[PDB]
DNA sequence: TAATTCTGTCCAGA
DNA sequence: TCTGGACAGAATTACTGGT
DNA sequence: ACCAGTTTTTTTTTTTTTT
């Protein structure tokens, strides 16, 4: 069926169990100006919420300015405010996805909207209460793929109101005894705010450290998994969501091997070179450009110091920061790139080179040699590695953001600049406006992605043809076999919970004396209590790793104690929704994962990217353009490798103009 | 009350003598036939605490007490010291127990009579604070009355308030401010007294007076005669006491003096951190304060100074030149960190060697990227200089007038005639510690003498731009003289006799104990040791007294690894009504995602022992051992411990009763007898969660034992109390030591701790190196724990507590049938690696290290390669000086010293005394094999089996066979004592020794045998020209200077060498040779370069080899050549 | 001025 | 009081052994 | 080569005296 994605599939909702169940009204301001409209709005709702038993209420279609408000059965909406229009509704009025977040945000209560506790953290001195950390679930309409619907699983921090005016008047959100839940009330004194806007509170997408059931609990899957179990519990089979699967036709695997050769084929490309280390910070701490250069030197590449920068060499500007500049006359680099205009280098901050622990950090060195490689290639206007094949005769467009910050830029043309290949050279210009206009015609509806918002999107275009490829990140979030792991760790839990009876490893050791385990289960017992059984804590240190051990430990399961398995073998496929590289022709969808065996602890999920485009059928060449592995350092990419160039070209231009 | 009280006295009738008696008199005995009387000794007592370690301390306290006794009747100072105040107080109360209850044969040994005179010997000399609260009011009246003071209204007036005070300074924050309120007045009203005794109003005391002035001051008592006992802390023996003169410093008179220590190893840390806390000092402005004032004031013709200003002499004429070389009078100006341990170890902050530049017209000294390092490293030597001087000075004052009063005034006046009054304080902290420094001539810093860090410390200067001033900057400067161990080997040589009673007073770890390597090679036969039938005694008497077999007593041992699925179902019982384990262990127990796998492990280590004690039947007392306190600040884990305890009473239906917060302020407050009244009194269990630190020495924890709750399940385990049964050992943690009296501390405490490891042999050179660098950057104290746990040092700390907990687990005789001991599994590899003798193991540590189930090869390597780099820098810095002019006079003693050493000892039997970093232990006897570049850097050495086919040291590589065989040299060097062949010894020469020096000293002892055997002289190079030529040849009928350079290979200079010479003594004639080598090439004659020339336009003549390696001829033609050359002219 | 990709706050707007 | 869209912040750029 | 279990520094409490 393919790998899953929060993609909602369908949403089966019985409405006249709803009706039965429930009673909901429509409501809309009568007779105020739309232009006032929204300063009554700021009330509008809390008078609703003082109005008596109103279990939730839903935006509808912003044209409209009306909610969708839910209360119990027997009880009637009754709103003082006689300059409002109100209307009974029944369920089958409502989208079904509208009608389903209603009922999301009913289940609190039923057991602004869903929220379940993760993790908390205590606060510093002076101060009591938690940092609560939740996972919001939510329905949210997908623009991409026409308003279809997607599950989010979004993270979101509350804080005590007691730890400005805006924020004394905020939902004074409360949590529960048990702790399961987080709910909006008076006088709750919760805010959903955190102590900054850095330190962003994350929680994981999957946790299998241990292959830990309650540890997979506190992920964003294993919330997802018990929001599941809790929506059938409080609406059994009258209310349910089936995500969707993407249909799977080509899913190419990383494994360390295949990246490892492209980065060794990298570095060669480079040894060819010279490369040069500057340093124009103030306090110079020349330890960061030997820190550098020593990390350059375990990669066998030419490099040297020198206290200006070299035109026609690979020169690396370790530059003060920024945020210490107050303006672009006080940043040496800008006053550098000024000066020498046609150079290929790179720059970077000197703290960066160390990692948290101190020890040097080699992918900073890394990520630098490979930008160092890519701005070369654009600079000389050919490649020095191998780019499989692209599609012919196409062109490459990316509009560029203008300096200013208003708001007007959302709707301000751009900049637009363009490269091609003819035979091996790399053209890159300055789009003409003829060609934008062209562009924009051709593009049709989608015009938008590239020519309007500060989300502008580069564009293939086939100029021969008129046909375009834009590469969307339509927001879709894929999902590994959540169900499957999770009760593969729940028979894992249960299995781990019983002691082992010694008179099993003895049985085990008399049955089969060629095992290789034996040696460890002989030392093990020998340090144990012939009476006690063995927890399965003594058998950690013997891996499920040899073919003698995967026997033992088989051999312990038929004995009604399963403590150890495989979970992440390809046979099973569970982690294959966030593993190398995606694509679907047809539908023209594709993601990118990871590389190798899945870590026990993923913090992200892939995102499914969306290939808009005019063609009947998509040109294979086109999958050709994500076969990178350098692009996005050692891990497969989602940008075609000519949108990075072209990037990188854009971005050499700036300090010409 | 009278000595003659024991005038009837039997002093030959004692009680009998158990085994630890006999073990502490006769290796005393033993010592005092050998080294004599007054020649003092450290004798560690490894006495198993509760087994009458306290009792037999205290016998020999009070048999030194009548010995005292019978010595005056027929016609010393004793004392007590331990860190802690309440064992102090408790030793002195058992002593007088003692002197009250001893009998013999049936009847009291001390009538009333004697056992007064006995008690009233004794002293106790608590801090100043609590002497004063200590004093009833009608004393301080009859003081203050008595020497008149009562008429100064401000003292009557304070001393009106703190009477006032202490009636109901019941609250403890009242009590803090009294207590600081009367250390404050003591020390005024001391001063007064000090002051009035001192001049010619002098009180004279007597009657009530006296006794109320000895009550105030018990030091009084100890100076007039009227008592040599004296029981008080190490913190205030370091100190020293006041007595109605001066304050006295024990450490300053030490001669003949007595001085039992409890708990010796404890000490270690206690001096470190008394010695860690003197003042960091602006070298740049001492120098200047003592030049400038030294130039000021210049002599006095008076008796009193007579022989003084020959001993500043030297300093005054140092001081100038170092003046006059960096140009003091300039102002500094451009934080920078240097470290130095005096030698071989020189860190520094900066990343390029910061140099030190005078600008004559700015009239300023600049400081940017002469050495700076050179500039302090100068500046040091001189202020230490300056307050050695001061000792010496200090002394011979005193011999002119003929060492506590006289010792202060000598002090004051020599200060004042100098007008040095602001290093008043630094000469004071200085004579306290540093002046009772033995190895003043032991060490110099020099190679010829016995080179140690223990007596030579550390230094770490701070340069920073001067606060209020920026135009300029300041080098404040700390440091350590001596370490712990450099101290009481001081007190050991200064004639003091001291008992280090505690199990473990040796247990090798120079971090958490004296360095005994050390202390050993520093003492000799005063370092005093048990034999092996006096240990065994020892041990036969434990074993009486802890008779465990054949009473039937087992000891069941068990160790944890940690329990995730046990805690996980602990943890989802505790709040059923939850979901996930990681939530109720993050959201409950409140335990953050950085520390939550931690906790996970030791909490549920801890429950599975606590779970597995309460399903024992019998077992009553627990002890939890942990590294943190479960106290309020931990409520969240308390409150789940008492759930599962709770649950598991129920479930094996047994009373338990939990002590979360056991803890010294919990034992200050509450009292750890509510623990023994509790077991006296209900049925049931008890589980204790404490620490180590809270368990420390003194803490008993006995309970009165009820034999109707009891059950049959205690023996008696001698041939009414009891102890602990169950014990739950958490792997000690934290094991490197810190101070936290200042930032400064710290630093000289961490750098302490990484040269004591590094002079041990525990880390390698570039180990002590690097992690030296990472501590003067700031590393964290994370980062230095890793760095510790990679030495055995820390293993052996960590079976030292280990050891030190159950032993004070044990402390009573009924034991019962079965004790469990849980061990954190992390305990398991560091116990398997115990190796010592168990002849004085406790039962509950054998069987944990039985049920576990330092090398000195590792230390070997180490101390080769730290020998070499300490003598390749030393060499370094020893030739650098030689080639500078006015300190040739002590550096060429030095060298020539060091020469003849090599030549005349090339291998020693023992690690010798002095000379101790020109060997190193072989490993190979007598020959070895080494890599690593002489001119590069020292840490890349490698020595024995790590480099086969590496370069050897040996008799064979120098040539010394082939060359003393049949020539005149063997004549030489048998009337030098010159070794013909080195003896095959352990100790050998280092690579840098045996290359740089032993090899041309050689040559050069050759070259004169065989030059003065044809009628050739030599005499000694002039300082100016030193070690640049051998020496200078004189021969009958020249009168043209000549000069000798025997060196191989060149070892362009050449030229330098020869105008420099001419330059400053005309024309001259050089002689190049080596001694050893082949006749078969010419002999060459050169014009100041290395190319030749005709005999008669050159001016230098190299004769190619000397002597032929071969068969070793005498190439006579070559000695005739070169004479017929000198004689052309 | 490490880069890419995913994502948590946050704020205006309908 | 809803809600979605920017806009900086945070994590990830493995490891190692058995076959 | 490849594929899948393993994996990651260390983890405080305590003391005396003189100012
Ligand atoms: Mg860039």
């Amino acid at each position: 069926q393919g790998p899953l994605s929060t993609l909602i599939e369908q949403i089966s909702i019985d409405t006249d169990w709803v009706d039965r169940s429930f009673a909901i009204y429509c409501v809309s301001y009568k007779g105020i100006d739309f232009s006032e409209r929204p300063k009554r709005l700021v009330t509008l709702a809390s008078e609703t919420y003082k109005s008596g038993s109103v279990y939730c209420l839903v935006k509808g279609a912003n044209k409209e300015a009306c909610y969708w408000v839910l209360l119990p059965k027997d009880s009637k909406l009754d709103l003082k405010d006689t300059s409002l229009a109100i209307k009974p509704s029944s369920a089958a009025e409502l989208p079904t996805w509208q009608l389903a977040r209603l009922l999301i945000k009913a289940i609190p209560k039923v057991l602004e909207g869903l929220y379940y506790l993760v993790k908390s953290k205590k606060l510093p001195k002076d101060h009591s209460g938690y940092e609560l950390t939740t996972v919001e679930i939510d329905l949210a309409p997908c623009a991409a793929l026409g308003f279809k619907q997607t599950l989010s699983m979004g993270t979101k921090t509350f804080s005590p109101l007691s730890w400005q005016k805006k924020a004394r008047f905020a939902t004074r959100y409360q949590l529960d005894d048990v702790g399961k839940l987080v709910s909006k009330s008076i006088k709750g004194d919760y805010i959903k705010k955190p102590l900054y806007s850095n330190a962003k509170n994350r929680i994981q997408a999957i946790d299998i450290t241990k292959e830990s059931y309650s540890g997979f609990q506190l992920s964003k899957v294993g919330i997802l998994e018990q929001f599941m179990q809790d929506l059938k519990q409080a609406y059994g089979d009258s209310v349910s969501v089936k995500l969707q699967r993407i249909p799977g036709e080509k899913h190419r695997f990383v494994s360390d091997t295949i990246v490892k050769n492209h980065y060794v084929g990298l570095f060669d490309a480079l040894k060819e070179h010279r490369l040069v280390i500057c340093d124009l910070t103030e306090n110079q701490d020349t330890d960061a450009a030997l820190t550098l250069l020593h990390g350059i030197e375990h990669l066998d590449i030419n490099a040297e110091i020198a206290e200006v920068p070299i035109r026609g060499a690979l020169n690396i500007l370790i530059v003060g920061n920024k945020d210490t500049y107050k303006s672009d006359e006080e940043d040496p680099y800008q006053v550098y790139r000024k000066k020498y205009q046609d150079t290929v280098f790179q720059s970077c901050y000197p703290e960066r080179l160390w990692n948290r622990q101190g020890q040097p950090n080699r992918h900073v060195v890394e990520v630098l040699l490979k930008e160092l490689l890519i701005k070369l290639e654009v600079h000389t206007r050919k490649h020095l590695i191998e780019y499989p094949s692209g599609p012919e005769r196409c062109v490459y467009y990316m509009p560029q953001r203008p300096k200013d910050e208003s708001s007007e830029v959302r709707d301000e043309p751009w900049p637009v600049y363009a490269s091609k290949l003819v035979g091996d050279e790399w053209q890159y210009t300055q789009a003409t406006q003829e060609e934008l206009e062209d562009i924009e015609l051709d593009l049709g509806n989608d015009k938008r992605h590239v020519f309007h918002g500060f989300e502008r999107s580069p564009v293939i275009y086939w100029p021969e043809t008129g046909d375009y490829a834009i590469f969307i990140d339509t927001g879709i979030q894929m999902l590994p076999e959540f169900e499957a792991v999770a009760e593969r760790l729940r028979e894992l839990k249960e299995g781990r919970s019983q002691d082992v009876p010694i008179a099993l490893l003895a049985q085990f050791i008399e049955e089969n004396p060629e095992s290789k385990v034996i040696n460890k289960l002989r030392a093990i017992l020998s340090e144990w209590d012939d009476v006690a059984p063995l927890p399965f804590d003594e058998f950690s240190t013997i891996a499920y790793k040899s073919s003698d051990e995967k026997q033992f430990y088989d051999w312990l399961r038929e004995q009604g104690f399963f403590l150890k398995t495989s979970i992440r073998g390809q046979s099973e496929g569970f982690f294959n929704a966030s593993l190398g590289f995606f694509y679907n022709r047809e539908q023209g969808m594709y993601f990118a994962g990871g590389k190798g065996s899945p870590q026990s602890k993923i913090e992200t999920f892939s995102h499914l990217y969306l290939i808009k485009h005019s063609f009947d059928a998509l040109p294979e060449e086109v999958e050709n353009l994500f076969d990178v592995y350098h692009l996005r350092h050692r891990l497969p990419t989602v940008t075609p490798y000519p949108f990075k160039h072209l990037r990188e070209y854009v971005e050499m231009q700036r300090f010409r103009s | 009350v009278s000595i003659e009280e024991f005038t009837h006295f039997d002093f030959q009738l004692v009680p009998e003598p158990s085994p630890l008696d006999l073990v502490i008199t006769e290796p005393l005995k033993n010592h005092i036939e050998v080294n004599g009387v007054k020649s003092g000794a450290l004798l560690p007592l490894p006495f198993q605490t509760g087994i009458g370690k306290t009792y037999t301390a205290l016998n020999f306290l009070l048999q030194q007490m009548l010995e005292q006794v019978r010595s005056e009747l027929k016609e010393r100072l004793l004392y007590y010291v331990t860190d802690s105040v309440d064992n102090v107080v408790s030793a002195k109360a058992d002593l007088l127990k003692l002197i009250e209850k001893q009998t013999v044969k049936g009847e009291p040994r001390f009538t009333l009579e004697q056992q007064e005179y006995l008690k009233a010997q004794i002293v106790h000399l608590p801090n100043q604070s609590e002497q004063l609260l200590q004093c009833s009011d009608a004393v301080l009246n009859d003081v203050l009355i008595g020497f008149n003071l009562n008429a100064e209204r401000d003292v009557q007036a304070e001393w009106s308030a703190i009477s006032g005070l202490r009636r109901h300074a019941s609250n403890p924050e009242v009590k803090i401010s009294l207590n600081r309120q009367a250390g404050y007045f003591y020390r005024n009203l001391i001063d007064r007294l000090q002051k009035k005794q001192k001049g010619a109003d002098r009180v004279l005391l007597s009657g009530s007076l006296l006794a109320s002035v000895e009550t105030l001051l018990p030091g009084e008592k100890i100076r007039n005669g009227s008592a040599h006992v004296a029981f008080l802390t190490t913190s205030k023996f370091l100190k020293g006491f006041h007595n109605t003169r001066s304050r006295y410093s024990p450490l300053r008179d030490l001669s003949g003096a007595v001085l039992i220590i409890d708990e010796i190893d404890k000490q270690n840390q206690v001096i470190l951190s008394e010695l860690c806390k003197q003042q960091a000092q602006d070298l740049i402005w001492a120098i200047r304060t003592l030049r400038a004032n030294f130039r000021d004031h210049q002599l006095e013709s008076s008796p009193r100074y007579d022989k003084i200003e020959d001993l500043f002499e030297p300093l005054r004429e140092r001081l100038e030149e170092f003046g006059t070389n960096w140009n003091l009078a300039f102002a500094f100006n451009t934080p920078v960190r240097l470290f130095s341990d005096r030698s071989f170890t020189h860190v520094s902050s900066a990343t390029h060697k910061l140099s030190l530049k005078s600008d004559f017209l700015r009239r300023k000294n600049l400081i940017f990227s002469g050495l700076l390092t050179r500039f302090v490293n100068e500046a040091d030597v001189i202020y230490q200089w300056f307050l050695g001087t001061m000792r010496k000075a200090v002394f011979q004052y005193w011999e002119n007038v003929r060492l506590e009063g006289t010792f202060q005034e000598a002090v004051q006046s020599l200060l004042t005639h100098f007008n040095l009054q602001e290093f008043e304080s630094a000469v004071y902290e200085s004579f306290d510690t540093r002046g009772l420094r033995q190895s003043a001539g032991g060490k110099a810093n020099k190679l010829s003498s016995s080179k140690s860090y223990h007596h030579t410390g550390l230094k770490l200067v701070e340069v920073a731009h001067n606060q209020g001033t920026r135009d300029t900057v300041n080098c404040k400067a700390s440091f350590l003289n001596t370490s712990p161990s450099g101290v009481l080997a001081d007190m050991v040589d200064a004639g003091a006799v001291i008992l280090g009673i505690s199990a473990t007073a040796r247990a090798d770890t120079v971090i958490h104990n004296f360095d005994f390597k050390y202390l050993n090679e520093r003492l000799g036969n005063k370092l005093l040791s048990l034999s092996r039938e006096q240990k065994q005694r020892v041990n036969n008497y434990y074993h009486s007294r802890r008779n465990y077999k054949d009473n039937g007593v087992v000891l069941t041992v068990k160790y944890l690894n940690s329990r995730d699925a046990f805690l996980d179902a602990l943890l989802e019982e505790y709040k059923p009504e939850a979901r996930s384990s990681h939530f109720i262990l993050n959201h409950y127990l409140g335990i953050a995602e950085s520390e939550q796998a931690f906790v996970r492990s030791w909490l549920s280590k801890l429950l599975a022992s606590i779970k597995a004690f309460i399903s024992s039947p019998d077992n009553r007392y627990m002890l939890s051992l942990l590294n943190r306190t479960l106290d309020t600040t931990r409520q969240n884990i308390n409150d789940f411990i008492q759930f599962c305890c709770d649950k598991w009473a129920k479930e094996f239906n047994v009373k338990t009763k939990t002590f979360f917060g056991v803890n010294a302020d919990w034992m200050r407050l509450v009292g750890y007898d509510e623990i023994s009244k509790h077991l006296n009194t209900e049925l049931g269990k008890v589980v204790v969660f404490s620490t180590y630190a809270s368990m420390g020495a003194g803490k008993n924890p006995d309970y009165a034992v009820n034999l109707a709750l009891e059950g049959e399940s205690l023996i008696s385990v001698a041939d009414l109390r009891s102890d602990i049964d169950s014990i739950y050992l958490e792997k000690p943690t934290q094991l490197l030591l810190s101070d936290d009296y200042s930032h400064t501390a710290n630093q000289l405490c961490q750098f302490h701790q990484i040269l004591s490891l590094q002079e041990n042999g525990e880390l390698s050179p570039k180990s002590a190196e690097n992690w030296c660098r990472q501590q003067l950057m700031g590393m964290s104290r994370e980062r230095s724990l890793q760095q510790y746990h990679q030495t055995s040092d820390y293993q052996s700390a960590v079976r030292k507590y280990i050891e030190q907990a159950v032993g004070r687990a044990g402390r009573t005789s009924l034991k019962r049938k079965q004790i469990l001991l849980f061990v954190d599994s992390g305990l398991k590899e560091i116990l398997a690696e115990e190796s010592r003798d168990p002849s004085l193991f406790s039962h509950e540590y054998v069987a944990l290290v039985n049920k576990a189930k330092d090398r000195a090869v590792r230390r070997l390597f180490n101390l080769a390669q730290r020998n070499n780099k300490d003598g390749m820098l030393s060499i370094k810095a020893l030739v650098h000086r030689l080639h500078n002019q006015p300190a040739s006079k002590s550096d060429i003693q030095e060298w020539q010293d060091i020469r003849t050493q090599l030549l005349r000892y090339p291998t020693v039997a023992f690690q010798p005394e002095r000379f101790n970093r020109l060997y190193l232990q072989s490993m190979t006897k007598g020959y070895y094999r080494y890599q690593g570049n002489l001119d590069g850097d020292p840490n890349s050495f490698e020595f024995f089996d790590r480099v086969p086919y590496g370069d050897m040291v040996s008799e064979e590589d120098c040539s010394l066979a082939t060359l003393v065989q049949n020539q005149y040299v063997r004549p030489w060097f048998e009337r030098k004592g010159f070794a013909c062949s080195w003896q095959k010894e352990a100790n050998v020469m280092t690579p840098i020794m045996f290359t740089n020096i032993y090899k041309g000293a050689l040559g050069e002892q050759a070259v004169e045998a065989v030059l003065t055997a044809f009628d050739f002289t030599f005499e000694e190079v002039p300082n100016s020209i030193y070690e640049r030529f051998d020496n200078r040849v004189i021969f009958a009928g020249i009168e043209q200077p000549i000069w000798l350079d025997s060196k191989y290979w060149k070892h362009e200079g050449y030229s330098s060498k020869i105008a420099l010479v001419e330059e400053e003594f005309g024309p001259s004639k050089f002689i190049y040779v080596n001694a050893l080598g082949d006749t078969s090439k010419p002999i060459r004659y050169l014009n100041s370069c290395f190319v030749e020339t005709s005999p008669q336009l050159a001016k230098v003549i190299e004769i190619p080899a000397l002597i032929d390696d071969s068969n070793a001829d005498t190439n006579r033609t070559a000695v005739q050549e070169l004479i017929k050359w000198l004689h052309h002219s």
